[PDB]
């Protein structure tokens, strides 16, 4: 019923477009560490040794 | 019906009985059809009738 009353061209309006997921691929070098969370607590001792 | 357009009522307006025959064989209405729609792309009471149901007559057509 929904459908006769509006007609069929209106439905397309409800049947709600979806994404394709298309790839992504990464050159990923290593992720740099935080200078302050990860570098910063061992540098006191290891720099300039 | 009353034209909006071509292709649209500016009104439908749908009326009429719907019948029973009592164990008499009298018959009677037991529901009024009393549709409107305005505009509409049909007539849902017309369509649910060709798609539910059928004439009282039909054509035996010869092949």
């Amino acid at each position: 019923e929904n459908k006769v009353v509006n007609g069929e061209a209106s439905e397309a309006l409800y049947k709600k477009k979806i994404i394709e997921r298309r790839a992504n691929i990464k050159f990923d070098f290593p992720p740099l560490p935080d200078w302050k969370k990860d570098i910063q607590p061992l540098n006191d001792k290891l720099k300039g040794m | 019906v009353h034209f909006k357009n071509r292709n649209v009522y500016s009104h439908v307006e749908t009326r009429g009985q719907v019948l029973v025959e009592l164990p008499t064989k009298e018959i009677i209405q037991v529901a009024t059809v009393e549709y409107v729609a305005g505009e509409s792309h049909g007539n849902p009471v017309i369509d649910y009738l060709q798609r539910n149901g059928q004439s009282i007559e039909q054509p035996v057509n010869f092949e």
